[PDB]
RNA sequence: AUACCCUCGA
């Protein structure tokens, strides 16, 4: 399936955000399966009419199937063995993909309007590769040079350089801190600036 | 939410479903509500004539018009994943053919429709008339005033004229059949409106080429608000 | 460990109101007032109406003879009526008027515990032919509650039952002659006039009372 | 002037000086409600007199 | 204009953060944007097989 | 109406002064506001004691330079800030340290005054000292009110608050609270954010009913 | 449920 791809900062690297319906209707021959297994339903008739009727047990055998289950994602024109990478999928509210930040650079995929196509892997041996050799994680290095290609892009590293800058004078420039925990708890107190000439 | 709240973004959609009455070779389908092996529920939300009424809400999979073809059913269904309200009905029946009733009953409303348009214009041409012709008489020579009087009935008589003879002309051209395609008996088709609210991710754009996915929907506290405390309704 | 007694309020009109918590200890202005405007901006139960149907109309994408807005426009200004409910939580209220005239929230069926606001509130124009008949059934909520989540010829509405409309808060020194380390917290409380400012308070009081003693 | 106004239609009074001899005001604009466009969005005119 | 309506000349003022609720360190822009809605829809896109 | 009162709190205890509670199941906006007002109260309004003003002979000046110990004065001054102790009672005390390595122990010590960790090193030796030891809110710096010093009174040494998304049943769109604290040790973690939901209750415990 | 044409998005 496809579907408009959303940044998801509450993320982490290894998962991705993955609509409801969409994993409801990738997953069904799953939930068929464990609905039989854990005897919920009997014929598969009264399965599908508990998947369509989405009661409220079923969300709970739809968490069990997406626990962990890798998925892939690409985006059209892929470029390099990079532009498709397996996410563990996160069950949210919508009908848009939420995807990582920091992947989006691999993927060349800005949020203009980008669409991203995800499949599911059913062998053991495609979820096994998936989680081995193409999960998010064990991408990192670009396969074209050993440069990292998840690095923080744009706003994270706007965020990054402000929050290491130094002004010349500035609130709480000039005391010592025991820790980078009395630094934390000074700056949360509002006592000292973000970016102040300090020891510590 | 306020942006959601205040339903600025939505907007409405509407669509169309077709069913086509074939030629069948053992016969011709008929436009009939007794679909065979049809649920009660479902044949409650059609008419008699095997159409939805006029303003029923929808939702998947839900019958909207009942076709039975040799008997095999072509009723039309709204495609998976489409649910709103049905806002018109149009029926297309070829020449020879009988027009239901929900035709006629759309036929006699137009006409209805049409009789008081002329009606009112009539009115207010006809009050206009009198009116000016009772200012020009001193209030209750005379000849003029009986010349006036039956100028005025006259002009009167020739607007009732072409008033009836354009609204004959209006009903026969609505009478008439339709040319529809070879093997065509009724055409009907009906339409859906549905309030699309803006939901992540919609494209939103602004006027200088800044496009954007709406990512997330947070409540009014979490957006920032200025020291008098009115919310922002978008950050960019 | 000083503690406010004798919550303030100061109304500037029906809608807009100010609420002052002269004793509290220094630091704890800006905490409790985020917290307070928070708790108000989400969870405050309100009434709006929920569901309305005409005699004369079958779907909302139609339009009424002799009635100058259609009515989409019609349900679009009833969303923004201000009632209030004293008694049950679901009542039905009527509506009708025949003849050239505007129709506002004072036309709509008076009851004993239903309280209109906003009576200048106009929902539509008529003319000489013109002539509506309307049911209105409203309930009380506490968030936005669209058609999706809540016969034919009833229309459904989305409701936003909150009746707060804006919220700020200054945190301004207190003067208690006994030292000058002390703070007042000052709630500017803009609301659709249905709840009381001290209402307010006290639910969102009650309502972080609850969610602390989740502890 | 406009004589009479409602959600599906506007009449129109013609002005007697730009009107012919017999027939003076005849102005009937007929307002096209929800309608379905080429790309499924709704036409709907509003009148705003 | 901006002078005129009793704005901030330079169009920005310090905000307030919406969880916090503490005044960010910088001044930000704030204003009125005539912003669109495309149909691109994603309720015509989503499609699961 | 009726809300989502969790009552399945859990403190996943991950150290001795270090653990993460979590709270599933709240409403969209409780778990900011929660964490918020709790982050608030903990780091600036939780009454505790530390050490205020040192006076350590042969040092006239903050920058001066002394012999004796392997490091210098504003190290000293480091690892005094570091000391917990909890005064039982009074809300003054002057101690006083000599000795000519040098450890929090090494402080002769009253009825009164309790260190909760009498291993923390002060110095090394190849030191006559007294501090002075005040009861206060939070954390106020020496700036604003060797003879003064960076005062950290409250108990929690850093609080952090992240919200991520909880699925209920037919709900499936609500927030969970994961905060996590450490202490200094002289209180429980699950005992300090005990103390910050009581004093939030008293601040608003009148108009309650 | 097959081929062209048109339009649009990345
Ligand atoms: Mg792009």
């Amino acid at each position: 399936g496809r579907s408009v791809i959303t940044v998801g900062p509450t993320l982490r690297l290894h998962q991705c955000g993955l609509p409801k319906k969409m994993a409801l209707e990738l997953f069904k021959p799953f939930i068929f399966g464990k609905l039989e297994g854990r005897g919920m339903a009997t014929t598969i008739k009264a399965a599908k009419k508990m998947v369509e009727r989405e009661l409220p047990e079923v969300w709970d055998v739809l968490a069990e199937v997406i626990r962990e289950h890798p998925v892939l994602l690409n985006r059209a024109p892929t470029l390099h063995r990079l532009g498709i990478q397996a996410f563990e999928p996160v069950l949210i509210e919508g009908k848009a993909i939420q995807l990582h930040p920091l992947v989006c650079a691999a993927y060349n995929a800005d949020f203009d309007g980008d669409q991203m196509a995800v499949h599911v892997p059913l062998t053991l041996e495609a979820q096994l590769e998936a989680r081995a050799l193409m999960m998010s994680t064990n991408n990192i290095l670009s396969p074209a040079n050993g440069e990292p290609i998840i690095v923080p892009s744009q706003d994270v590293v706007m965020g990054l350089y402000y929050m290491t800058r130094e002004a010349i004078n500035a609130k709480g420039e000039g005391m010592a801190f025991a820790d980078l925990q009395e630094v934390d708890r000074a700056y949360r107190s509002g006592q000292a600036s973000l970016h102040a000439r300090v020891k510590v | 939410e306020r942006v959601v709240q205040e339903d600025r973004f939505t907007t409405i959609h509407i669509q169309e479903l077709t069913c086509v009455a074939r030629d069948t070779k053992l016969g011709p389908e008929e436009i009939t509500a007794d679909i065979p092996n049809v649920g009660e529920a479902a044949l409650n939300k059609l008419d008699e004539a095997g159409i939805v009424y006029v303003g029923a809400e929808v939702q998947a999979g839900d019958i909207l018009v009942g076709k039975v073809t040799p008997v095999k059913d072509t009723s039309l269904r709204v495609p998976t994943g489409t649910k709103g309200t049905v806002i018109d009905v149009q029926v297309f029946t070829r020449d020879g053919v009988e027009r239901d009733s929900r035709a006629l009953s759309i036929e006699k409303m137009q006409l209805d429709q049409i009789r008081k348009d002329l009606n009112e214009e009539f009115r207010i041409v006809e009050g206009a008339t009198f009116e000016r012709l009772r200012a020009a008489l001193v209030g209750a020579a005379d000849d003029a005033l009986n010349e006036q009087l039956e100028k005025a009935q006259a002009y009167i008589s020739d607007r009732r004229q072409l008033l009836d003879d354009k609204f004959e002309d209006k009903k026969r051209k609505l009478q008439q059949g339709d040319d529809l395609a070879p093997g065509v008996l009724k055409i009907v088709k009906v339409y859906l409106a549905i309030k699309r609210r803006i939901q992540p991710g919609d494209k939103m754009a602004g006027r200088h080429g800044n496009k954007g996915v709406v990512s997330v929907i947070m409540p009014v506290e979490d957006m920032p608000h200025d020291a008098n405390g009115t919310p922002v309704d978008i950050v960019l | 460990f000083l503690t406010p007694r004798h919550i303030d309020v100061q109304v500037v009109s029906q809608t807009r109101a100010k609420i002052t918590l002269e004793p509290l200890e220094r630091g704890f202005g800006h905490t409790l007032g985020n917290a307070l405007r928070r708790i108000l901006l989400s969870s405050m139960p309100g009434c709006a109406v929920v569901e309305a149907e005409i005699d004369g109309v079958l779907h909302e994408y139609s339009a009424i003879e002799g009635v100058q807005e259609d009515v989409i426009e019609i349900l679009l200004n009833l969303k923004g009526l201000a009632i209030k409910l004293h008694g049950r939580d679901e009542v039905t209220l009527t509506l009708a008027k025949k003849g050239s005239g505007v129709v506002t929230a004072a036309d709509i069926q008076l009851d004993h515990d239903v309280e209109i606001i906003n009576g200048d509130h106009v929902i539509a124009n008529l003319a000489d032919n013109g002539a509506l008949n309307m049911k209105l059934k409203v309930a009380r909520g506490r968030g936005y509650e669209p058609a999706d989540a809540r016969s034919i010829g009833r229309l459904q509405l989305d409701a936003s039952f909150s009746p707060v409309r804006r919220v700020s808060y200054v945190v301004e020194n207190a003067r208690v002659e006994q030292r000058t380390n002390l703070d007042k917290l000052v709630l500017d409380l803009e609301t659709n006039g249905t709840l009381d400012p001290e209402e307010a308070i006290r639910r969102a009081a009650t309502i972080l009372q609850q969610q602390l003693a989740a502890f | 002037v406009i004589d009479s106004v409602d959600a599906s239609r506007v009449v129109v009074r013609v002005a007697d000086d730009e009107v012919e001899t017999g027939e003076a005001g005849v102005d009937i604009y007929n307002l096209t409600k929800y309608t379905r466009s080429n790309q499924n969005t709704c036409i709907n005119q509003r009148p705003l007199v | 204009m901006l002078k005129l309506a009793d704005l901030p000349e330079s169009g920005q003022m310090r905000l307030f953060d919406g969880r916090t609720g503490n005044q960010f360190e910088r001044p930000t822009t704030v204003g009125y944007m005539y912003m669109l809605k495309l149909n691109h829809l994603v309720d015509d896109k989503m499609h699961a097989r």
